[PDB]
């Protein structure tokens, strides 16, 4: 239905590269589980929505807002829904209103933790 | 028997005439160590051993020798135990071992990597879990202090000389983020500056060519970046060309590790140089020294590199020492073309750093 | 087969250390008895036989003292510390049970993009 379950392992690893929406979903809900072991001090994940433009600008005021702010910068506009850096073991959850889509433009969710949104990185949609 | 083996002798020359070359020894890095040499005449000195990829800096007053380090019960396995010692810089025994969390820095011996404050009163070092952060070493109480975490995605230290117990750190934004400790050792306050560098399209060498209130950065394509804190905010500027046309045409760009310095009394900038530069030689040995005057921003001389890859100044002796990963330059520096004194062979099997005593 | 066995190998353009496949292992597989760091840092080779770029993750082999063969230093693509997981200067045994640097690998993530 309207649920998806990403995976984080120590390797800075997603286990999935693209999440799709279904059009009759008005709101949907990630979930995000570290399969890693490592502390989210050292290697933690999180997720966070926006337009593929603007997630380079997110990640980097995400990682001067700090680990304290779940590396995203509060009350930011550019970000549609985040979830919080989780550990090794841990796992987190996210649901928004799916009624806020820029027609016509691409979102990406990645993980702001400092560095990882590298190669932690993929393409959300709606539609099929 | 007249003849009596004897121990607990000091170095046997007067601390100016010290140098120190942290041999990393990659072939067999878990027997890393510090040689110090004379580098009047290029006699060895002594050593202090520093096990797995050892680094060192020696303290302000000139009393004490640094060293970080890690060990392992049983080195390849076992517990894990990262530390600070202190050890006396004229007998080079050990005197005193400083627990760290196990994440203190494991990597090349770039001189930001482990340093100290401008009062002596800190050590401040690189750490990496792979997450980065800070951390404080209280000197006099040797205990660990603090965990400068709001450096995380910033590398390497710059102290600043002209503060007490300020000193700021390069961040993946392309800006530098300053700390300023309280007389505890714990973050008093913080600033970030704008943005210096594009990250993406002119990265910079961490290492600095540091004046008193200043620092100047060269970057991969041949570029001048500078932070200005005689003030209370950093000001950032750059970048202008170490280039003319003729350079560019031959490819000319920086390599090295600690490859630049600067000669605070003239403001000349010294920078290891090679030509036909391209993605994949910024560590490349220096075919060329290059010097430059930072206030006219002209090159004033261009000398042989001897292959080098690091170097280290003094400013008092005008000495400038460079270092090929095996042997020792020793260079004067008091006209603005550097004139080679003398060449220290095998003093090292694999190093990349060279220090002066502080005098 | 002893082209892999060369630091000119393109798979290897960012090689800081040893390669395994000289240590008893391959590009893929770590010696006998030395563990796969869980992390590394990354590189984009060329691969002048097909001209196209690819993307390389660089694994440490830990738990075991310097291999010593086969010891290479290339920089395509390669950092500094700020951008942490594209630099080569530090160890990527680092966060391993025992952080003692054996050997490096060169795994293909895939094209680059
Ligand atoms: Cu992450």
């Amino acid at each position: 239905a309207c649920d998806v379950s990403i995976e984080g392992n120590d390797s800075m690893q997603f286990n999935t590269k693209s999440i799709v929406v279904d059009k009759t979903c008005k709101e949907f809900t990630i979930n995000l589980k570290h399969t890693g072991k490592l502390p989210k001090a050292a290697m933690g994940h999180n997720v966070v929505v926006s337009k593929k433009s603007d997630e380079s600008a997110v990640a980097t005021d995400g990682m001067k807002a700090g680990l304290n702010n779940d590396y995203v910068k509060a009350g930011d506009e550019r970000v549609i829904a985040h979830t919080s850096v989780i550990g090794g073991g841990e796992t987190d959850s996210v649901t928004f209103d799916v009624s806020k889509l820029k027609e016509g433009e691409d979102y990406a969710f990645f993980c702001s933790f400092p560095g990882h949104w590298s190669i932690m990185k993929g393409t959300i949609e709606l539609g099929s | 028997p007249r003849e009596v083996l004897t121990g607990g002798h000091s170095v046997s020359a007067p601390q100016e005439n010290r140098i120190y070359v942290m041999d990393s020894v990659f072939m067999h890095l878990t027997e890393s160590r510090v040689h110090v040499y004379d580098y009047t005449n290029g006699k060895f000195l002594g050593m202090v051993p520093t096990a797995f990829n050892g680094h060192v800096q020696v303290s302000n007053d000139g009393k004490k020798i640094y060293t970080m380090t890690t060990y392992h019960e049983r080195i390849t396995r076992g517990k894990r135990s990262d530390v600070v010692e202190v050890w006396d810089a004229d007998k080079l025994t050990f005197e005193k071992e400083i627990s760290l969390p196990p994440k203190r820095v494991q990597g090349l011996n770039y001189d930001g990597l482990f340093r100290q404050t401008t009062d002596g009163k800190f050590i401040v070092l690189q750490n990496a879990s792979p997450a980065t952060s800070i951390g404080i070493v209280d000197v006099a109480k040797g205990d660990y202090v603090e965990d400068v975490t709001a450096a995380a995605g910033c590398w390497s230290v710059i102290p600043q000389p002209n503060r007490p117990r300020s000193f700021m750190t390069i961040c993946g934004d392309g800006g530098l983020l300053t700390i300023n400790l309280g007389e505890d050792g714990k973050v008093a306050s913080q600033s970030r500056s704008k943005q210096m560098f594009s990250v993406k399209d002119d990265p910079i060498f961490i290492a600095p060519a540091l004046d008193k209130d200043k620092a100047h950065f060269v970057s991969y394509y041949g570029n001048v970046y500078s932070a200005d804190f005689s003030g209370d905010e950093v000001k950032v500027d750059g970048p202008w060309s170490l280039l003319n046309d003729e350079d560019k045409a031959k490819n000319w760009v920086p390599g090295g590790y600690n490859l630049v310095g600067l000669h605070r009394a003239s403001g000349r900038m010294y920078v290891f140089m090679h030509p036909d530069g391209k993605e994949g030689t910024h560590k490349f040995p220096a075919a060329e020294i290059w010097v430059m005057d930072t206030k006219t921003k002209q090159r004033v001389a261009r000398i042989p590199g001897r292959d080098a890859l690091s170097m280290t100044i003094d400013q008092q002796r005008n000495l400038m020492l460079t270092l090929d990963g095996g042997n020792v330059n020793v260079y004067d520096i008091s006209q603005p073309e550097p004139k080679l004194l003398r060449t220290i062979e095998g003093a090292a099997e694999a190093s990349l750093q060279v220090q002066f005593h502080p005098v | 087969e002893d082209e892999v066995n060369s630091c000119d190998y393109w798979r290897h353009c960012a090689v800081d250390g040893f390669l395994c496949s000289c240590c008893g292992g391959t590009t893929t597989t770590c010696p006998p008895g030395s563990t796969p760091s869980p992390i590394s840092w990354i590189g984009t080779c060329h691969n002048p036989h097909d001209g196209k770029d690819y993307l390389i993750s660089y694994h440490d082999c830990c738990g075991k003292t310097a291999c010593g063969r086969c010891q290479c230093n290339t920089q395509t693509r390669e950092r500094p510390g700020y951008e942490f997981f594209l630099h080569n200067d530090v160890n990527w045994c680092m966060a391993n049970e025992n952080s003692t640097f054996h050997c490096t690998t060169s795994v293909l993530v895939g094209l680059a993009k």
